[PDB]
């Protein structure tokens, strides 16, 4: 019906969920033999943890141990993730400049490709900032149950489009929408409970 | 011995 | 999240006391509901394909959003449309075996209407696949059965609207 | 298209293009004439192949179009091959496009949710997308043919 | 509530309720009533149960009430006495939901840290609520009193 | 994202449509310029970082932004702005492959207006390193393919400014 | 030592020490004689650190050695003074190393839950320490007393 | 500054200042007078100093100023001085700072992805501050040496 | 080689090899002939080449063959001149290959590092590399000199 | 890994001289045998499934091991026994038209042995499977090329052995 | 890892007693040796590429092992070799630092020997590479403190070897 004039067909071209799901590549450390796609998964990995290429915010390339045991097979590239989450590069770039929610937010983007859950695990990952601080919530996230389901030991982590639970999707969209630096305020500050128990 | 309460 | 029970609790440690007489009778108007809800939670359980499949058929298909361009069109958008009328109807069969709806703004309702904002989903037509969604129901589970079930989808629509 | 692919490839790489891509695009490029061609006959032939493909899978599924069956009526018959023409567009969307990846993205995730949902038989589905092959294979030329069966047969795989 | 864990678990496990679970919501609400009588008896008789475990507690446990303790005077003996009908409303409130959750989610998380830093005994806290399951079970009947003894040792479980 | 033939083929999907002449010779178009845009592709893929060079040097070398107090001052910010016109010149280069700007759209000035305003960035400077880019790469590619390239680097400067 | 903490930092950002580190090693390699004179004159004097600190800190809580509980009997005070003398001693090891992290994976690591399982009062082990640091200051040199307050007091601060 | 590596070194590690830690910024705090004398003597012979590091350059690598060069021409050289006088400053901010930070926060961040893109020697100008430490060495007094040629260690250990 | 190239495309995302892809490699192999005439008379004449190209380097960049230069010496220079041959010999390699993974694998992957370590300015290596392109393309014929040119920019643009 | 011309090229390499008249040979050799590969490879990929299909009914059905107590035994364990027979016959293909056998040292021998030995995997029966593919294969795409597959396929076999 | 002082803890606390006076001797002559610690470390940190660029300039270059054939042949490989190179400097210094080769054992030497048996790489062009380490960190720091860095480069030479 009607006619669907020009603004009409660009809207609803471009309608429901943005076609970047399907138009992403997922990076396999299929095999370590073959050294350049070592290489593209190690800078994909990069890409992913750190938003950018980590060209201008390093001396020297501070993760080349992790790069040669990856490319030797004798770590997976989960334990390279680990690496580049402990890295001193991390804690200067997404843990120095922001509040403990906003590393909250950051971390879970970054590794579990999507914003925090509930309430319930934004406090969780507060319990481990407080007691032991980014190390340990790094090695939280990256060997929980979630991160092993979606990615596995060989899977670079990539941005995710989930659908359970609620507000999970457009808080999710609203950190993969606005590039690196762009805003300090919080998407997800906390989720408002409905039921104030106690 | 100071106990205090 | 909390259903009757644990908002008498709830209620009662609000202003710090134990529970009293009117909170052992909302409990037991609870648990006589509680066979009601069960049943009517069985049925549902049972036959929710039937229901978001007639709800669908009476509500959605030959539309605008149904013909190309649509929202309903491209068979994945329709297959996720689907998905969310069966989460809808989910939730309610939870908010219903509960008796509170708070499952749904702490479940459903969190950012939904942001996300439909967002995603260029009909508001209307959601919400009057919500109300076949409900009519299905009520007459499935019968009148009193599909009160509650009625209760918690027309809590739905006025939280989306 | 696979010139699509390529750029998603080379921006998920953060890299430009390499010659053996590029390469790709100037094959793709080349084979749009013929690409093309066959999109046209299809186009024109649009309105046959659904006649006769129609015809032909009531002839081989009688019970479809039976009373109590799922196109029973004029109006559910006319919404079977309304569901036929989608299907051929898709394919003369792929056979534009060089690649399985609009027919795949519009009209093949969810599809067997879909007819699920709706209480439509895929196999059938399927059959009558065979049937639509075999008449566009009928009076177009057998490279062609080859050309659309690839996609045809992509349709048919997914819906089976 | 047991209800509340039927549903959570199904929301986690994305699914309807089972019809084991349909059948403990439909048990647990036709027998109500045994714990309707229990929670009125618990909060009739909230004064000598507390009465007689503190005095308990205080002739096993005097190094509370020995100077230098945490509650030496009366004073916050009475916090301590009040810490324990926060923990007995929080009984009460487990016996009715039939889940050991609104316990859970009001008074059990993150008492490790809590009397860590409010300098209490955890074991000696445990001991105060493992002797009010004991003068409960002397109060009240063997089953009712097995089955306030599930939370009773629920929170000695999880405090200690 | 998509390329000039996928956005021809989702126009004729939300207009529910075949593909009339106007498709099939915008088609003929995107075919006839392929060969132009490989060989563009492929001198810019040789050339990309000798392009910026060139174009940084004759655009932002020697001057208040380099100065201190400007924010081309110190390594960071310099390499910081190296990769911002990486990043353009490959991005140009993209949808030069495309034959459309939706690339431009989603994954480049998606933010990069409030991202440029909250870390001071000036606007005017970044706009015409980008013309530099585009008479640097109209000298080297070619008159036409420079053209097109020019086109979409004025497209990135109009959703820029 | 203080060379491990500079070397596991130099490692983490992964290239060779800073020279704000190679002075952290030059001023430690200068002091390294005083600090292991200080520990010297406590292990010489060690005795009666912890038996005042234990006579003092029984003073100060006298509910910790009052019967039934964790510290009663001459039997639990000689392990309570074993502990005090296991704690002196670690900290004159982290004297010697000039850091503190030889005192964190001794003793101060799982410390909370190893008194938990024990049942004793970290912040009564926080009291001792703190008469611990006293008692070695009276009997201490000033300047000498300053550092040796500073290892009692990050095994306050992490322990407490 | 060193306070602010230690305390982001903190803060990462959730904990307060390690006792070493606040005895190294007192030790840089007691110490901080002599640091303050390299900066006014650097400032006072800033263009000495670049004087002679930019001529011994010029003698002992003879291609840098030989035409095709880089740094060939008058202009050239007057912008290789400008950057000789911008890792002065440097230097003369983590000399005053009392720790790396500003020099890699400012002039050492990115800088191969500038050099690489102006088409510089990184190892000429590494050799440019080698020179400004070997000029310094001389020119001033011994027991600051160590300390200001020791910064000058590290620029030209993570420049080249 | 292409069909390498094809293999792990195919093998990356699970695929049987697609005629999308092998009808390019039938056209490599049949039109083979025409690179391998590539090669052979890059092969014959790949002394005057690289002389040339060596030629137009130092009329360009004359600072490495400058006494403070990295190829000063004329054995640096015949080092400089058997680099050149070895990235010739790639070339040649990947004009028989059909794509830019032996280049890769070979002579791009760690170069930046290895002309970091050595000194020398990998920019003049890219200048040699387009030097020996131009004189490549004066000595072949049209077309394949176009043919040739795809690894040829591969490499320069590799390099820079 | 290594096709037959990057094993040319290697060998070339391994002392660093320039292409002889033997690698022109080897690699008018590879170019000859380029036509058979492409139509036997082109004929596996449009009739994969059922050779895979005949292959375990004339190998695996109705035997001990598709029985209950045998290692193919339930639906998972099939369905992963076919998945194998499918990555079998796919790098069959692979290394036939690559002409060399190292990607099924590269990326299906290694740790295949322990895993099999580990899982109770039958390495007699998989070897019988396999030669159910080559068997098929022999008698579907012709002679030569059948037999050049079969070359291949019992690498595998002796690589499982 | 073990340093001089940790090590003296550890053996303290394996036995469960104070510092006695080999303990005072052990400390006093780390005491005693820290100074010269010190200065070597800031000599190898001010030049740490320059033992690198000359070993390999005199131990390595020019030969057989970067020749085709060799092992340093190939550019990721002669960066891998020369990334090793900069670790054992790196870490031979980290051991001098310390006073004790705990950390080099630990960290440097992790599978290092079956390493490079997979790979192929020569011991023994490595062991001369790690001697022209040692030769020119003798001429850059001293005598003293050059053999006591060259007993830890020994150390990674028996690692290897
Ligand atoms: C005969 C061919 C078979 C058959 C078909 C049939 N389909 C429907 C109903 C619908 N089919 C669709 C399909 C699509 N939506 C998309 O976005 C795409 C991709 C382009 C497709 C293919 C939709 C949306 C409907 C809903 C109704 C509508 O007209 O839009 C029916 C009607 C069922 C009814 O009861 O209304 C029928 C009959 N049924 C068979 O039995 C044959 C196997
Ligand atoms: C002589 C030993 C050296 C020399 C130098 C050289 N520098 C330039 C130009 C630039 N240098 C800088 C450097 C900085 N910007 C900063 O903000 C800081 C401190 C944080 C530094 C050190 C920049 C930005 C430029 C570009 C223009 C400018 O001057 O701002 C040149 C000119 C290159 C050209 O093509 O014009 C040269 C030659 N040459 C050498 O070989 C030594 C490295
Ligand atoms: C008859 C109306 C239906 C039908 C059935 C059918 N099945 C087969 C073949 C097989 N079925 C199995 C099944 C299993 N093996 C297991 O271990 C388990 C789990 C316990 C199952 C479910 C197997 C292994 C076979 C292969 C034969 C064998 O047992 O070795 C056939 C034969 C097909 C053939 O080509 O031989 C048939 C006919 N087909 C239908 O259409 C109806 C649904
Ligand atoms: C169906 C009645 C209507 C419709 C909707 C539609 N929704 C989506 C996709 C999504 N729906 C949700 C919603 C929820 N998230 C939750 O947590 C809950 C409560 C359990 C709900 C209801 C979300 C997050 C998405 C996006 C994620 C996903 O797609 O899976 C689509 C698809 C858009 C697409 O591009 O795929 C559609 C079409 N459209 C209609 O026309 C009906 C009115
Ligand atoms: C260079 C033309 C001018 C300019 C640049 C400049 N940019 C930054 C930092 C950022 N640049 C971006 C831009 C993008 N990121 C993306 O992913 C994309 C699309 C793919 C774009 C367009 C972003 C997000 C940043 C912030 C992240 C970062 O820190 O790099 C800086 C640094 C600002 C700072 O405070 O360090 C600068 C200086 N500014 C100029 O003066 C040049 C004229
Ligand atoms: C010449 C245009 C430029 C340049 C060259 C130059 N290179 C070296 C040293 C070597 N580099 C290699 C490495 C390789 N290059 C390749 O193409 C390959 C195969 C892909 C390899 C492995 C090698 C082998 C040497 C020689 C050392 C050796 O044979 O062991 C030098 C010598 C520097 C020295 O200190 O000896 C030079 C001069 N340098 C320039 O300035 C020009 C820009
Ligand atoms: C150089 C002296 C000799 C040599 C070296 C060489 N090494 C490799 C590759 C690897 N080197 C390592 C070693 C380490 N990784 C670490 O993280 C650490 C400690 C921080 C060490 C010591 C590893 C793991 C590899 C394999 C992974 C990689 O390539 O990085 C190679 C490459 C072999 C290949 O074919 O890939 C080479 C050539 N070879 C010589 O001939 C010199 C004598």
């Amino acid at each position: 019906s009607a006619i669907r004039t020009e603004p009409e067909i660009a809207y609803r071209s471009n309608q429901g969920v943005t076609r970047q799901r399907q138009q992403t590549k997922v990076f396999k450390l299929v095999s370590t033999y073959d050294k350049v796609a070592v290489k593209n998964a190690i800078r994909a990995a990069y890409r992913q943890v750190f938003e950018r290429d980590l060209e201008p915010y390093i001396i020297n390339s501070e993760f080349t141990a992790l790069e040669s045991k990856l490319s030797n097979n004798e770590i997976n590239v989960k334990e390279f993730i680990e690496g580049l989450g402990t890295s001193e590069l991390y804690m200067k770039e997404f843990y120095a400049p922001y509040p403990n929610t906003k590393v909250i937010e950051m971390g879970t983007k970054h590794f579990l490709g999507r914003a925090p859950l509930n309430q319930k695990e934004i406090q969780q990952y507060n319990q481990i900032l407080a007691s032991q601080g980014l190390k340990a919530f790094i090695g939280a996230m990256v060997n929980g149950m979630e991160y092993l389901q979606t990615f596995g030991e060989d899977t670079v982590p990539y941005r995710r489009f989930p659908t359970l639970p609620a507000a999970n999707f457009p808080n999710t969209e609203r950190l993969y929408n606005k590039l690196t630096k762009q805003d300090k305020e919080l998407v997800v500050p906390s989720f408002t409970p409905v039921v104030k128990v106690g | 011995w100071q106990n205090e309460v | 999240m909390q259903d009757a029970i644990t908002a008498v609790i709830n209620s009662a440690d609000v202003q710090g006391k134990y529970l009293d007489g009117a909170a052992m009778d909302k409990l037991k108007s609870y648990f006589a509901s509680g066979e009601l809800r069960v049943r009517a939670a069985s049925v549902i359980s049972a036959n929710a394909a039937t229901i978001v499949k007639e709800a669908v058929a009476k509500s959605l298909l030959y539309s605008d959003v149904t013909r190309p361009g649509g929202n309903m069109y491209t068979t994945r958008r329709y297959a996720a449309c689907i998905r969310d009328l069966d989460y809808y109807l989910r939730y309610a069969t939870y908010a219903m075996l509960a008796g509170d709806a708070s499952i749904l703004d702490e479940r459903v309702l969190n950012g939904l209407k942001e996300t439909y904002n967002s995603l260029g989903v009909p508001i209307s037509s959601t919400v009057q696949a919500i109300q076949a969604i409900k009519e299905v129901t009520a007459s499935l589970v019968g009148a009193d059965a599909g009160k509650e079930m009625g209760v918690y989808l027309d809590y739905i629509c006025s939280g989306l609207s | 298209s696979i010139v699509t692919k390529s750029i998603v490839n080379a921006d998920a790489e953060a890299r430009y293009l390499s010659p053996g891509e590029l390469d790709r695009i100037k094959a793709f490029v080349t084979g749009g004439a013929a690409r093309l061609r066959i999109a046209e006959t299809l186009t024109g032939s649009r309105e046959t192949i659904v006649k006769q493909a129609g015809d032909r899978l009531f002839q081989k599924r009688p019970d479809i179009v039976s009373p109590g069956g799922n196109a029973y009526g004029e109006e559910m018959t006319a919404t079977c091959l309304r569901d036929m023409d989608y299907y051929l567009r898709l394919v003369t969307y792929g056979v534009v496009s060089g690649d399985v990846t609009p027919i795949e993205e519009i009209g093949l995730v969810g599809v067997r949710e879909m007819y699920r949902s709706l209480g439509t038989p895929i196999e059938a589905v399927a059959q009558s997308v065979r049937e639509m092959k075999e008449v566009a294979s009928g009076l177009m030329s057998s490279d062609d043919a080859a050309e659309a069966s690839a996609y045809f047969d992509f349709v048919i795989g997914k819906m089976s």
